[PDB]
């Protein structure tokens, strides 16, 4: 069943799983016709596929031309979310196929419950998390790949850079959400607080700052305050 | 017009024959049921006084033999009987109805209800649901369990209805994942009425026949079966035009007989409101929706 505070260790065993946030498939912009009428363009979007255990990140961008001609794209991003992640589960090695797959959106489970009927042992389960996902597209060089894309294309990363070298999953995927969190509550002073200090940089084969031990425990307290201060506004509390 | 006798009544039950009930008493003289329609098949059904669990009862036909029932006292319950001698069924039969011991099949001549609700079901098509083949008559009762139920214990008594599975390889073609979820009309038109039921009359028998089960006997099994089949249609579409008139009536007369006590536990709210409001079809079930509207306004 659900994936929750109660079993939150299961993300970190040795039984392959990986999540999945179709939020950034299908992404708009809203603006006025020459007529006064409303209508939308789409953007690149892209699948956030990944494993929280390793960081293996299989980020699928989706061009706007799969969109061309289509109705109910909203619904359709569900469907072709669905289709690509059954295409990627097809693409593994047998010993590398997830065992489960979270969705992070109760309304993927159908769609990709369908596209996965070749694989009755794979376990297709919702989450009560509220992951921030959905802020990947505020980690610069996902967001560079992205909107550069001319066509469908697979674009693979680590998302916790050469972390798990020095910590444990648990604690990657903890810093992993902290960051996102940040960044999807204020983008702006997240990034400030990464790029603050010019002397540390992202390694061109890395996704984030080169941070000592000791400059993570200060950019995380940096990200938690945000976080507090955001919310003491939001809730004026 | 023809006759189910009764050896005797030795425990005090309910009796039904169809939509009609009677109350029986612990050895009241009952010898049977006389003038039933010749044309349709029938269900005679039991509920005890003493353990109203259980009910439980036989389809028949009687253009197919001589039934009657009998009580067996060691398995403790009212069972169907065919006699092959058809002079000692027939002089059964006369002493029973010249003694005035039976109770006439008490039919209103205006009313088609009986056969607006088995219109598609025939013996041949139940005797494939309810395997029993050394009998002519089929036996169900309240907690027999369908094959789909079972899948998800003793398959020699279950109900084999039809496996309807919208989220099954059976109901998605490869490469069709999201049309065929969406809209189930190759399930619907190639696989269930071209491939397995072979006509719309099979399809609405197998229907009819599982809203019958539900509502004499409250299987719920039967219940999940007649939703699946209405979901199936309703879910579609690409309908023949002749099939949604022929469900409209279908469904009519089953919503009018439905005891209107029994609505909560015998109607699945989703399947009612999305059929009727959100489905293709939701503008094609006039008779059904204005029934509903006025009947059971709460479930919708």
């Amino acid at each position: 069943g659900a994936m929750n505070s109660s079993n939150y260790a299961e993300l970190f065993n040795n039984d392959i799983k990986l999540f999945v946030d179709d939020t950034n498939v299908y992404r708009v912009t809203v603006h006025k016709t020459f007529e006064g009428n409303v209508a939308t363009k789409a953007i690149n979007g892209c699948i956030f596929t990944l494993n929280p255990k390793t960081g293996h990140l299989f980020l699928k961008i989706i061009h706007t031309s799969v969109w061309a001609g289509q109705k109910r794209l909203s619904q359709l991003a569900k469907w072709k979310t669905a289709e690509e992640v059954s295409a990627l589960v097809r693409s593994l090695p047998k010993e590398e196929q997830p065992k489960q797959i979270i969705v992070t959106r109760k309304a993927m489970l159908d769609p990709l419950e369908v596209h996965m009927l070749d694989f009755p042992n794979i376990a297709i389960r919702p989450t009560e998390l509220r992951l921030p996902f959905s802020a990947a597209m505020s980690i610069d060089k996902l967001s560079d790949v992205v909107m550069k894309a001319t066509e469908p294309q697979m674009v693979l990363f680590n998302i916790y850079d050469d972390w798990l070298d020095r910590i444990s999953s648990y604690t990657a995927f903890s810093r992993l959400t902290l960051l996102l969190r940040a960044l999807k509550t204020n983008e702006e002073s997240a990034k400030m607080i990464l790029l603050s200090d010019p002397t540390i940089t992202i390694k061109s084969y890395h996704l984030w700052p080169s941070f000592t031990d000791e400059q993570w425990i200060t950019i995380e307290s940096q990200m938690r305050d945000l976080i507090l201060t955001e919310y003491g506004r939001k809730y004026n509390v | 017009m023809n006759t189910v006798p009764f050896t005797s009544a030795p425990i005090e039950v309910t009796i039904g024959i169809d939509q009609y009930s009677f109350n029986v008493k612990e050895n009241q003289p009952f010898h049977g049921i006389k003038d039933i329609p010749i044309g349709h098949v029938h269900v005679i059904h039991f509920q005890h006084a003493d353990n109203s669990s259980m009910r439980y009862g036989y389809w028949f036909d009687c253009r197919m033999g001589n039934f009657y029932i009998q009580y067996d006292p060691k398995d403790g319950l009212y069972k169907m009987m065919e006699e092959r001698d058809g002079a000692k069924f027939e002089n059964i039969v006369h002493n029973f109805k010249e003694r005035q011991m039976m109770v006439s099949y008490p039919k209103i001549d205006e009313d088609d209800t009986w056969y607006n609700l088995t219109e598609f079901v025939q013996m041949d098509k139940i005797r494939k649901i309810v395997r029993k083949d050394e009998n002519q008559f089929s036996y169900v009762d309240s907690s027999m369990t369908t094959v789909q139920e079972n899948e998800l214990s003793d398959p020699a008594h279950s109900l084999n209805y039809t496996v309807i599975n919208f989220k099954s390889r059976e109901a998605i073609r490869p490469g069709h994942e999201m049309e065929d979820f969406l809209d189930k009309s190759y399930y619907l038109n190639t696989v269930m009425l071209q491939g397995i039921f072979k006509n719309s009359s099979n399809y609405f028998g197998e229907l009819q026949f599982a809203f019958l089960n539900a509502m004499f006997f409250g299987n719920y099994g039967s219940s999940l079966q007649w939703h699946a089949m209405i979901e199936l249609i309703c879910s579609s579409a690409t309908v023949p035009k002749h099939m949604l008139d022929k469900l409209d009536e279908i469904l009519y007369y089953q919503i009018k007989t439905l005891p209107e006590q029994y609505s909560d536990i015998l109607l699945n709210e989703r399947v009612w409101n999305i059929c009727l409001y959100s489905s293709f079809q939701k503008n094609s079930l006039h008779n059904t929706e204005k029934i509903m509207e006025n009947k059971y306004p709460e479930l919708l």
